[PDB]
Order: C-alpha cells, then structure tokens, then sequence
C-alpha cells in the first residue's frame, strides 16, 4: 500500500511526474446529498482495481463536505462520512496510487468576497483542520486540494475571471486552507498540496493573479481544462477534432501554463478534463491521445473527469468506465488517453 | 540544423546496454517542452528510462521531457536523459532524430 | 512637423504612450498592383488631417514592397514608389503624428523555413537597407516595423502558431531586419523598431517563443488582435458584444500580453484590430470603447485597421473613414474608440 | 480595505492646485494594470495630468496607469501620479476611491 | 537633477499636519536603498512616520526607507512615505532635498 | 507581554523592521558548561529591562544545547535547561520584545559532511522537535534560528566559504531543522524562522549558495558581520575608523546583502556584530553609528554581540552592558548605535 | 554525494574515440562554476574538447566549464561537454570523478 | 574579416587570456615617454607565442586631440594605434582599444556631464570610424577607470551621482560607436563599472547601455590587494584562506553577471615583484584557473617595469630583448588558463 510511505522532500514536479495520469471519481462523494445521489452506485475496491489496471496512477477523490457538517463555530463533520472518504482512498492506496482529496461543491458557503471573508475563513479553517487530522498519518501519496472552483456566484460570471476582489480573496482562502492543514503538524506539515486559481481556470487573468501560499515549494497548481470548449463540453459544439488548427490551439493552451508555472519550477496538475459522447468515438480517440501527449510534453499531469454518465448524444456524458460492469464504456477513448501518456518502461 | 543530438553508449554487457542522450540547442529560440523522435534498430528494446518518458510504437520512438528539464535554452543550452535497452546481435545506433519537428544534426 | 525632431533615449513604453492610438491606411500602399488597385482613392494630405483631428496620433502605413523591386542580388526598390511612401508619411508628420512603415504582403518571398533562410535573409537585408537609408534623417516619430505577419503558407495554418522551425526562423528574420536597419547608422542606429511574433499572433505559443533581436531595448512588440474573433472578424459570427463574459475574455487576452511583455518593461503596439460592419453599430460602439480602455489599462496602444471598405453585411468591412468625403462612415464607432483611449489634458 | 489611497496637495494658489495621489496595495495579490475611479468635488477641473491619463464625465473621474507604472506590487507596494486642477470654493478632497473595482481606504 | 521630490500635504489642523512624500527617479540607475535628507523648518516636529524611519539631528532630518520599498527604479520609478508633524506659524515646506547625496528637484 | 500575540501572515521584511535593533545575551546560555560558566552573572529580569530601556527591541538568546542532552535515539534535552531558556525569553516578552532562540556552539555534533549527514539529521530533528514543542504556544515575536555558524572546523578553514560539500550539507540541515520545527504544528507551522549561510558568512560564496528551505516566505536569512574585521575584531588591527574608504567599504558589504536578498523580498537579520574595546571610544562611536544607519538603509536589522566582557585593551571585549551594575560600560557606543538606527517617532 | 557523472562513448575509430560527459546534480544546491577532475588512463590523449577546457597534469585531468554552461542546477540539473581522444591498447574509462571537491557516482 | 553574431560569452572564451601593452600608448607625453621602447611587430609575436590570445591596447587620447567642437584627434597618433593593433591582428589575436588616462576631461559629475558627453561623442565617432573596417576580433572599451578625483576616494565606490553619470557616459559612448554603423553596429564593446571596480556597490549599480547583448563588462581586479599591489603588503600567497577569498571575489562577478549571460573580462590584474617568485607563481596559476572557472578572461597588466622590491613592478615581458623577465610567473598564468587541445 502507498498509504503510509512517509513524506519526501523532492520537487513537486517529481511528484506530479509520478502521479502521471489520473481518473476522477466524479458525481460521487461530490454529489449533493450523498455518494449515490447522482446515479452512481456505491464505490467498491474492485472498481478502483480496474482504474489502476487500465494504467491510471492517480485517483482524484472529489468530496462535497457541505451537507455533512454541523453549524458554526465547530462545523463538525459527520464521522461516518469522514471514514467513508478514508475507506475509498485506501481502495486506491492498496493499488499503489496517488490520491487527491479536495473540498468540492462548497459554493453555498465558500464565497470569495471581502464581506464574507472572515466567516468563510473560520469555516475553512475548521473544515481543513478536521480532514487533515483524520488523514495525518498518510504519507506523500495523499495530496490535499484546498478548494475546487472557487468563484463569484452567478450564471453570467461562470466563464469569467471574476473581479480583482474575487481573485484576491481566493488567494487569501488558499493561504488559510494551507495554514490550517500545516498547523495540524506531522505529515500534514510536509505533504504536497494543490491550490486552484479562481474557478481553477487557466485563462491569463486567473493564472497571472494566483499567489502561492507562503511561496511554499510543496504547493502544486490545480487547473481544470476541458479544452477545447466546443468539442469537449458543448453538446451543440462540433463533433470533430483533429485539424492542424485544433492541435495548435490545444498546444498553445498548455504553453500558457508551461511558461507561467512549469518552466519556473512550479508544478501543475490538470485535475479535470475530458470530452462528452457525441457518438464520435474516432474524434474523441484522436483528441484524447493528443491531449495526453501535448499536456505531458509540458510537464502536466491530466486527470479525466468521469461522472459515470456515458450516453451518446447527451450533454455532460464524460463517463468512460462502467462501474456496474467493471468494464469500459469507452474503451477506445480510455486506451488512447493512456497511450498518449507513455511511460518509463 | 541548429539542433544537435549526441547518442552515446555509457556501458554495454552483451545482452543489454545503457544509453545517454544529450540534446543541444544552438538556435536563437528556446525549445519550451522538448520532444525527441527517432526510429530504433530492430532487435533493441528499451527496458527503462530516466529523466524522460517514452511511447514506443513498433520501432518508432517518441521521447518526452520530464518537466523540470523541459526547456532547452538557446545559444548552446542542453538537456540530457538516459535509458537501458536489451539487444541481440550488433549494437548499432539511430542515425537521425527530430526535436519538436526539427531535423537534428548527429554528433 | 515631427519629421526631423531627432531621436530620444526614452523608454520604449514612453514612445508607445505618445503614439497613444492609431489608424491604418489599409488596402493602399499594401495593395497588390498599386495604391488605388484595391478600391481606395489616391491618398491626400487632407485625409490625414482628418485622421489627426479625430484624435488619432499614429498613422500605420503598411507597404507591400513585392511588386516594386528587382531581382537578386540588389532587389532594387522603385524610387517612385519609395518617394510616394515618404510623401504619404509626411502628410502625417505635418500633423505631428507618429508613423509606422512596415513590409506587408511579402508572403510570396518571405518564407520562414530553414530551406529558404539564406535567400530570404539576403533579400530582407537589401530591402531594409534601402528603406532605412531613404528615411535615415527622420527622427523618433518614424518607426519601422520589420515584417507584418510572417507565417508558413497554407489555408489550414492561418490561425496556428506554426512549427518550432517557423518560429525560430521568424526570430532569425527579425534579427536580420533589425541589424540591416541599424547598420545604416545615424538615427537608424537609435530609432524605435517594431517586430512581430509569428503571424503577429498574441497566442501563448507565439509570444512565448518571441526572441527580441540583440535584447535591443528600443524594440517594441507588434501584435494584431482582432478580438474577439467571432464578433470582430467572422461574418457568420455573433453581432452582439458587451456581456460580462465578453469583457472578461477581452481583458484576459490583454492580460497575457501585459504579463509577458509590458510589466517587464517590453512595450507593445497592437498594430491592427477592429470590427466589421454587421449592421450592428451599438454593439460595435460598446466593443470599440471597451477595447480601447481595456487595452490602454494594460499599456497597449491599439491601431484600427481601416481598409476603406465599410459595407454593412459584408465580410472584411473594417473601414470607418470615408476618404472620398473627408467624413466618417462609422462616426459613432470612431468616436467611441477615441473616447475609450482618454488623454492627459 | 487592503488598498489605501493618499490624496495630497502639493501646492495651491487660490484658483488652482497641484495634487499628488499615492495608491498603496497592502493585499496579497499584485494589481496588474491599475485604474482608479472617484468623484471630484464640485467646481474643480483637471487641467493636465502626468504618470497617468484620465477620462472625465461630469465629476466622475477615471484614471488609468501609464503602462510603466501599471503594477502595484502586493504587500505595501505603491504607485503615484499627479495632476493640476482649477477650482473655486474651498479646496476639498474626494471622499472615496475604487481601484479596479475595489473600495479604498482614504488615508 | 534626475531625482524629483514631491512634498505634499494630505491634511492639516492648525497645530499640525499630515505629509506624503513621493521620490521619483528619472535617471538611468536604480537607487538601491534610498535615504532622503532635508533641513527641517524652524517650527516643525515630526511626531510619527510610516513606510520609513528617521533621525532628527538639529535642523537636519534624515529619512531611511523601510526595506520593502528601498529600491527606486530608474526611468520614472517612485517610492513614497508619510508622516505627521506639529507646527506653529505658517506651514512651510523644505526648500531642498538630497537623495543618497544627490540634490533633488522639488515639484 | 508579546509572548502570546498569535502569528501574522505579513512579509518577513515587516517582522525584521519591527525587530528594529537587537542585543545578544552572549557567553551565557551559549557558554559551554552552563549559564554562568564563562563569567556572566545569573541573568535577571532587571538586566533585560535595561536592554529594552536603552532602545533595543530584540533579544537574541543564543543557546548551546550540547552538554544538556542525552544520547541517541531520543537526544532528550534536560528539562531544567529547557525551562530556564524559556524563563529568560519571558524576561524579554514582558518587555514587548522579539526573541531569537538558536542552536549555538554545537560543533561537537553538528558537522556539515556527507558522512555525518544521516546521524546529524536524526539528532537535529530530535533537538528541534523538543525545543519547538516547548515553545509551541508562543506567538510571532518568538523567532527560531535553526543553527548558528555551521562550518568545517580546522584553523585554516575559519574564514573560508568551506567546500561545496559543506555548503550543500548546510542547506540540507536547514531544511531538516525547518521541517522539524513545522512538523510540531500550531504556531510553529507558521512562525518566522532564521536560517544561516555556512558560518553565517556574508561573503559571496556563501550567500550565493544559500537555499531557502521550501522557498518558505517566512524564512529570514541569518548573517554575522563583524565588519570591518581588522577594526572590529582584531586586537592587533587598527584602532581607527571613519575614512571615506571605511564608509564606502562597509556600505559595499551591506550592498552585497541588499542585492542578493533584501531587494528581492528576502529579509535578513545581522544576528551578530560589534566592535571590541581597543580603548578607542571615539572610533567605536563613529563606527557603531555609521554601521547602524548604513545597515538600516539596506533594510537590515543589526544585533550587537554582548558577551559581558568590556575590558579595554583585551581581545574579544564586545561587552557594552554591565550586568552586575545594571549600567552601561560603553554608554557612548550604545547610544550611538541606537541613535544610528532611528525610529518612527 | 548527490552528483553523478555519465562518461559515454559517442563513436570510436580504432585509434581514437569521441566521448560525451554529462554531469548531473541531484543535490539541493546549484553548482556555480563547475569543474570536473579525474585520473587519466595511460595511453590516452585528449586531442580536442568542446563546451569546456582542460588542464592535463601528470595522471590528473581537470576540466573547467565554458561559462555559459557553468551552473549545474539543483534537483536533477545537468551540463554536458565532449572531447576526442587518441588511444592505444584497450579503451578504458576513468574510475572516479570529483566535481568541485565532491566525489561523484559513476552511472 | 567580419563580425559574427555569437554569444558574448563565446567571444570572451575565445579571447581566453590577455596581456596589456601598459605604460605605452596610455603614457602621458607619448609612446616612449614612460620608459618603454617603441613597440614592434616582433614583441607582439612573442606575446602570442607564449599563449596569450588577446592584446589590450590602452590609449590615452588626451594630449593628441584638438579643441571643441570637433576634438580632432591627431592623424599620426591614430595611425600609430592602428599600426600596433595590426601587429596583433597578424597573429590572429583579439585587440581591445580603450580611452585610458582621460581624467583631466572625463569627470563623472552632473556639472561636467554636458561637456564630457559632447567630447566623448566626438572622440568615439572618430575612433570608431577609423577602426570600422576591422571584424569582431577588435573590441572597443568605452572608458578605463572613470571615477571622482581625489586620493581618499581612490578605492571607494564613489557617490550615487558618480555611478549614475558613469552609466550615462557608457550609454553616450556605446551610442556614438553604434551610430557609425557598418561593423560598428554589431561590434562587441566593453564597458566599465565606476573605477572598473568589482566591489558590490559598483557592480550592482552598473547599467548596460540599451541592454545591448553585445556589451561585455570590464573589471580590473588586482586581487588580493595586499599581496598583488601593496609594496608593503605580504609577500606570501597560497593558504586555504587566500584561495577561498579569491574564489569569492570571482563568485560575486559570476553571480551578478556571468550566470545571467552577461560576459565579463578582467581587463587588468597581476602582481608586483617582491622578490617572491614562488608565491607569484602559485598566485598566478590559481588566479587564472579560479577566474576561468567563473567564465572570466583575465588580462595581465604589463607596464614594462620589473625591478624586484619596487612598487608598481607588474612588468613580466622584456621588450628590449624579447625574453620574459618573469618566465615562471608568465608560464604559470598561461598554464592555469588551460585549453581545448
């Protein structure tokens, strides 16, 4: 098991290299109301076995804590919920993987405005203190991700970089979260931690205004890049991907990240990406394999967003693994993604 | 070409060998995120690689940087990596390489 | 007149500030087959006077030299053509403006490939030696732009960042052109010079790989940013502009330029931008004004591409000035653009 | 507020004055491309400005950086500009300012 | 010569005043660790200072940067600090300043 | 009291500014064989009151732990010794001062060589874990200094930069010490920490090779600068100081530190400095005052080495405070030093 | 130590060979101005060197960086140089290497 | 030949190690006025043979030029400098030509700046025009040791005013050269810090004219002072402290300049004759290899004066008979430099 290996002092880039390529347990512990509330069955050790066997070395374990915790001042987290998170993490540690645990759909309380800052910081400190204490013994194969996509509420603002106020307060929250984790001591003082830009966006505005808490070299940047938008995410967008233009645009998106962070020794994980099912397997294969090698060529480790929903022609169909069957719904997409990542053997 | 590749044998033991590769950028533009491609003689197989990773497809070999060594500086900058191979027969070397699509000089 | 005011040793950013905002004499000296061959009338002093009066302080004077020069080895430029270019420039210096002279539609000979390098450099050297020598006495209000949009030919490559080969060779061409200018001495040794990224693109790939000739502190980056593409340039693209998303995205495009260049002391001119006429004056006014002020807030001087073609509902209709009439075809857009720029008095 | 504005009178002569404005960023994030907005007291007109430019609409004033001073560094960084005004009445000062949308403390 | 000192009054209350000073460097060389000195007018005492520290010796007032603001960038860079004074008679401003031995222009 | 004020997240330069100017309780808890073994009286609260009253705001409290701890594996530190250090620290906290606690004369175990590295790290970790654990509740007015003057022993190496090996291992020790401190959690996860170069030397070799543990923005550099050597330290060196050359030379020493660290946002404390008594009060006054103002102009906070030995004409007579009388043996030197520092009121 | 040297044979032609040397710094501290020393086997003579210079003194060969490649970056940084040798008998490789006094590992 | 476009560091590597024709064209009152014979092609031939690849050719132009506005330099003087440079070009060596003892007119204060700049511009336009035809083996050094006059200030970093004005003069000089165009647009150019000092104060305040990538820094480092220069200083060199301390002086230059791609030439250095040959041998060899390990090319100051026990006795070459007065010191210096073959 990779659960209790202690904590190294290597550069974060090395950790990101070993994380290699990842798979998200999406719409699960992050689902509002509970693990199976969004149509996924209860997670099993056998499922995670298949993830490892396919060639994924990282499990991102998104978790929504809102709805499982009491009120201020303690915001006490339901102990059975906490233990369930720890149990799933060990499915992956048994497979010698990396695990990332975050706070996910916390937008009801995690508001990036000066007016909210004091109360949000108080809750964020309480939340991270409890999670960190629970996982204190785990070694550097356990990575904490301080927040998911913190941003100002509102449909019109979803794909924006927010205001300077928003970006400043996100930076303040990341520092609060990191300090809360590290103050618990032990392995939490030295483990690697991912922090997002506002909305985990890779756009110039948000990557340029990111401030790394304490300049801590153990900190990794968290970005979500469902690129290119129209092919990957939009049910009404093109079903085709493969032109020289497509390849060039994708490269350039990763080039921004490489020049701002990686080439300066700041490691970066693309914690979410992927494409939906538009009955276009050949195109998704081409895209998946190119994305993987182009991202990897820039020192980036990408993590597929798998929400367990794979129906052709429906929006949000990012699922590629069949959890009930223990088979792959999109075997060709999965294999191409893994194929583009390559390896050291 | 302004890009030079040095493909060298560190050590060989009859059934296998250790290779060191050095890429040199003599051009004016840094190479930001290097990839190196070549065609590998048959009856050679890469067993493990360090400071880089690779995709093998037949004899086609695509090598990618390890992030921390991703930029090959202009005006004589280098980056290096190495790997072990198993092989039978005569140990030979690739004689052509491309770095990010640019054909390299072999030194 | 600002023609012969000598050359200062001020920061290039100060020069860019004084350029302030600009207008292109488009589809004119850049036109294949002659000044009036692409539908514009003979250029007059009266026209330029109207440009200055409107609030523009810079004239970009794009010139296509191919078609006006002999073959190797001297590539002699027709003196009548050279002198007409200079005459037009003086219309502007008479109005105390800045003038940018470039090489424009040179794609037939200017090929950014290792195979073409030697011959192209030889031609580039001859071309710039002649231009520089002709304009040698002019002071720092004359700026040379080494090339327009150097890029590999091919429809499918139009909006790509080229190959590393292409970007390396574009960098080599910029140095060749800069050295050719500087080797003539006098004011050419110290005047400010603009150099483009590949395709003059602002995308990450091209701005990241730009290399400033000799680290020359008097060099200014040239970018062309018809943003956002769909509104501004695409005839089948939206004709609305002004949402929170629209503003955020434009800010972000400028933020990448600010972070890479401006904030590090490297000045930047957006030598071409603008919107076509989709019978959408209100949207265009909103866009033009916000573009100006967002660009300016990041130290950028934008220059409108006016090709004299302003027909509603047609592609490429960037024209806003009516040259025959000495009036404005798009008075509202023009005035909004200038208003967005502001001033010091 | 983590941003402080200091609005000071360099000199005045009854019907006109010279103003110096210092913006100080005490927050954690640099302000990359600052803009400063405020309401001028009535009966004041800006004649000219240095180290920045402005757009005036009635008493509403929007000032933009001059590019070379566009970034107000975090943790106590400043940038400053100045301008002359004509005025009548008492020489009063603005009561508030916003920088890139953020309300400032007037010091 | 190439260094300008802007000495401006933020606020005053008859018995005292608040001052903001901006030092601008228009020369080619950054000022690495600025100090600023002037002759204090007869009737004035500095009660406290921020973003800098000082030593008062006779009529002489010596101000030193606070470290985070110690470098005044070339080609128009600025750094600023402020202080409160107590005064009587007419509020006068120093008539000369020196920055690291260099005589300043007063704006 | 400043003992328990909590821990801020301000830049380290601001902490260094508030530290202002310091005084060492030298030849005391650092003395081999215990607090009074090198001829100083038992330290009292009244002594420290005088230090504060004179204008010093930092007490550096050097401690030699070797001689007060057991063997491997635990290296248990004597509890009486630990609590006496704490008692003395509170003398200073009662005066609203900053206190620095280090490891001081540890050369018999703390050896910067590859061959000693594993065992030294293990002992360093146990030592700092114990010290940090004892002082966990104390706020940010308590600063830990990880080591004093780690170096190769051997007379010929005394004023050298050591070998690359030594400098490399010193950086490794600093990281080990920092992680040990932070791993105890609480305020220790966030307090400010001083780390030395090899031998705490400010020479180029050693400052150029310093590596900040984890790039931690809470880390401050510790340098010892008894400059200029001949005047300040050598009983056989000049008794005079004050030429334009003397001033320029001292300036240049600080300039090296300013440009390496301070101007880049890395704060620096000169944890030891001063001059011996060559019966040259006027020269020591000129030097002390100039040192203070020159250092402060580069953002540096200096701390006088006071070993309680002030006899004119003897080597090592850095003492300026008379502990037994509660008066100053060198009142003019002390006042000049304080005067040179200045203040905000 | 954490410094590794790779001494590899690029090519050979019976009476001589071309050697590529890669120095890799796995430590925490950059090596600022590297030098590499080894004991030269008998009956080998360096005929020319690139990206570095050398002094041969007895059995000892001291190699010095070429300035632009003088810093070996920490945490896996490399720098490389090469040279041609004339040799007789068996082509053997140096046994030990030291870089700025630090004994290296031979990969 | 022509002017290559290579990294300035490559130029400096190729310059390799140099020798100054000191107290000669820099001597007040003319070439032979300070005790050296008329320079000959044979002398420079021997310099090359010993292993030096660079000749620094210091020239004092004050005394050989007319009045404002043109400051016309005497043609015979200009021609003689060129003649000597060609002795070196014939040997395929690098040559550095500077302005040397110009202190009577070249004053780094705001009050003098307008006059000095006017004259600097005229002087460099003329030198640049005369020497334009030569390729990249000819390097111009804009000034020697510009500094405020006064003995008490000799080893100081001057005032901020002084360092600012030195930077202004370097810009003026570089622009004057560049403006003549041709080869002078791309020639490599050395610029000094104030007093050509390597101290922190002066290296930290140096500003490269236009950030020109063809500019190389000029430093003079007669280190360590007491051994190398001070007639009353120690005659011994070679302890661990000596070595570490010299390393650290070069480390300051490496970290500020070389490491960042800014090349540096130590235009002057050396030791006087204290009847201490073995010590000077140890110093010379260690100096050369320590400097070279930080990318620096050192150039010996040879004033043709080698009398044991006297101050200022840096001379190592015997110009009268074409032998070395200090053969062992010379050979150790060259040996410490090493080579590529």
């Amino acid at each position: 098991s990779t659960a209790f290996t202690g904590v190294r002092d290597v550069p974060a880039q090395q950790i990101v290299n070993e994380m290699k390529v990842g798979w998200n347990l999406g719409n699960t512990m992050d689902a509002i109301g509970g693990e199976t509330n969004w149509g996924n069955p209860m997670t099993t050790h056998a499922m995670i076995n298949k993830i490892k066997e396919a060639g994924f070395n990282t499990l991102r374990l998104p978790v929504t804590w809102d709805g499982h915790m009491g009120a201020a001042p303690e915001y006490t987290i339901d102990q059975t919920w906490m233990k369930r998170v720890e149990e799933i993490a060990n499915y992956a540690f048994d497979n010698d993987m990396y695990v990332i645990i975050n706070l996910h759909h916390e937008n009801e309380w995690l508001k990036p405005f000066y007016a909210n800052e004091a109360q949000v910081k108080a809750q964020l400190t309480k939340v991270w203190t409890q999670i960190a204490n629970n996982f204190k013994k785990y070694g550097d194969h356990l990575i904490f991700e301080t927040m998911n996509e913190p941003r100002p509420v509102g449909a019109s603002l979803q794909w924006t970089g927010g205001s300077y106020e928003n970006r400043e307060v996100v930076n303040r929250y990341n520092l609060t979260a990191v300090n809360a984790i590290r103050a618990t001591g032990g392995n939490n003082a030295t483990r690697y931690i991912m922090v997002p830009t506002l909305a985990a966006s890779a756009m110039s505005t948000t990557i340029n205004d990111l401030v790394i808490p304490n300049n801590d070299s153990k900190v990794i940047v968290s970005l979500h890049m469902y690129s290119p938008y129209f092919f990957a995410m939009d049910i009404n967008g093109t079903s085709s991907w493969g032109s020289d233009y497509d390849k060039s645009s994708l490269d350039s998106e990763f080039d921004a990240v490489y020049n701002k962070f990686v080439k300066n020794g700041r490691a970066v994980v693309i914690g979410e990406m992927g494409s939906i099912n538009k009955n276009n397997t050949a195109a998704r294969v081409t895209h998946a394999e190119y994305y993987a090698k182009s991202a990897k060529a820039r020192g980036l480790t990408p993590i597929w967003w798998d929400n367990g929903y794979s129906v052709a022609g429906k929006a949000e169909t990012f699922g590629i693994f069949n959890r009930s069957n223990l088979t792959w719904d999109a075997p060709e997409v999965m294999k191409a993604f893994i194929k583009g990542i390559g390896g050291s053997s | 070409s302004a890009v030079e590749v040095t493909y060298a044998i560190t050590n060989s033991w009859g059934s296998g060998a250790s290779v060191n590769v050095t890429i040199k950028n003599n051009g004016t533009t840094p190479i930001n995120g290097w990839t190196l491609k070549w065609t590998m003689p048959i009856n050679q197989t890469i067993t493990n690689m360090w400071s880089a990773s690779f995709v093998a497809s037949g004899t086609t070999l695509s090598v990618t940087n390890a992030g921390y060594n991703g930029t090959i500086a202009a005006n004589g900058g280098t980056q290096s990596f190495g790997f072990n191979i198993n092989y039978s027969g005569v140990l030979s070397k690739p004689t052509g390489f491309t770095v990010n699509g640019t054909e390299c000089t072999v030194k």
